């Protein structure tokens, strides 16, 4: 699923330097 | 020792290597002076560590909050090859020693990539569904652009024998989102079943001479063949038969007694299947010089494959082929032809004797050993350097 995934992506997008 | 062999798959300067040191610190290194600024012609090899954390890459819970420790669950090791369109065959050979796959496409560069797409056709065929997707240059796009990209990858995805394998956007460089693939490699990929009393069976992809530049012959080191077991627990203090054999024409297979079986860091009295293992032996390391047991199948004594270079094939193949962009039409196959072979580890140049309605009869220049009936990838030379056609079983 491409959902599960969608937070993760947004996770990610948070912790950017 | 290492648990299951894990393959990284991917399109030429995407970061193959770098996402396996993100993983687990090891380098493939990247060498020969070609390849220290370019790409690597052996497999890149790394060991990572699965300790969960249930109240990891370290063996301690003193990061994640809670100071009960990381509690185990697997040792895996990586089967990084070449993702590129010239030097398909290690990729082959790597395919048909692994139990499970690691997609990897960047964020800025297209979905339809050619060599990610050929990749996937490989692993398909050779029984490797179990594909954990990475998304990897992401540390460069936008906040739609790589949604979209997302969205265009599972439209892609939907015809493929991958139906929901899943997608993790990873940087490899900074160092983000592990984790989740961490927890994959436990959840999406178990490790299938391997045995004690199913036919012991190394089929080599490395060959090493530890023989270093200074040393006395007073105190000298045997060959190292750097193989996979995939069936039968090879002890330590065992005599073996090597059988694709040694060139007169004619071959005949060579001997050696196990000097080790080394595995992970340390030598151990074991090597359980379903792990790569550098195997010493009372064999020449002048033999394991640089490139010489690629692709060669290895026997506990008192054992018969057989090497075979007439082959009954059972040919399966593509509409339309890849390697290009500009997908081409498949061509029926030509007799007399040199074809490229891969079977298990071999990468044989073939010539068709004859081609019937989903069988074929082929003519080896290099003899190959079939135990069983042997999986095939099939490879041929239309565009210079070789594209994959289709695949095939020896009826055997």
């Amino acid at each position: 699923v491409g959902l599960p995934y969608s937070e993760l992506l947004s996770r990610f997008f948070n912790i950017l330097r | 020792q290492a648990t299951i062999n894990i393959g990284t798959i991917g399109h030429v300067a995407h970061g193959k290597s770098t996402v396996v040191r993100a993983i687990s610190g090891v380098q493939t290194v990247r060498f020969k002076d070609e390849l220290e600024r370019n790409i690597t012609i052996k497999l890149g090899y790394a060991n990572a560590k699965i300790y969960k954390c249930q109240e990891e890459i370290s063996p301690k819970c003193q990061r994640p909050g809670c100071p009960g420790r990381y509690k185990l669950v697997r040792h895996v090791s990586f089967v990084d090859c070449p993702g590129h369109d010239i030097l398909m065959s290690t990729m082959l050979s790597g395919a048909a020693v692994m139990d499970a796959a690691l997609l990897l496409i960047a964020g800025n560069e297209s979905c339809p990539q050619p060599q990610t797409s050929e990749h996937l056709a490989a692993i398909e065929i050779m029984k490797l569904k179990h594909v954990i997707i990475l998304q990897n240059k992401v540390d460069l796009m936008r906040e739609e652009s790589a949604l979209e990209h997302q969205k265009s990858i599972l439209k892609f995805i939907r015809g493929t024998i991958a139906d929901g394998a899943p997608i993790v956007p990873i940087s490899a460089q900074l160092k983000y989102n592990i984790d989740a693939v961490n927890e994959f490699i436990v959840k999406t990929i178990p490790v299938p079943p391997r045995d004690f009393m199913i036919s012991p069976r190394l089929i080599v992809i490395r060959s090493f001479d530890v023989n270093k530049p200074g040393a006395e012959i007073e105190d000298l080191k045997g060959g190292v063949a750097g193989g996979s077991i995939l069936n039968g627990v090879f002890k330590l203090g065992d005599e073996i038969e090597i059988r694709p054999g040694i060139v007169t024409i004619q071959c005949k297979p060579i001997f050696s007694n196990i000097v080790s079986l080394f595995a992970e860091q340390n030598d151990l009295k074991f090597a359980v299947p379903g792990g790569l293992i550098g195997v010493g032996t009372k064999v020449d390391p002048t033999l394991c010089r640089a490139d010489r047991l690629v692709g060669q199948v290895v026997g506990a004594k008192g054992h018969l494959p057989n090497i075979y270079t007439d082959i009954e094939i059972n040919y399966f193949l593509l509409r339309r082929l890849l390697g290009v962009k500009k997908q081409a039409k498949v061509r029926k196959l030509e007799p007399n032809e040199v074809l490229m072979v891969n079977i298990g580890s071999t990468a044989t140049g073939a010539r068709v004797v004859a081609v019937k309605a989903d069988m074929a009869r082929l003519q080896l220049t290099s003899p190959a050993c079939t135990e069983i009936n042997e999986k095939i990838a099939l490879s041929r030379r239309i565009e210079k350097h070789w594209r994959l056609i289709g695949w095939a079983t020896i009826k055997k």
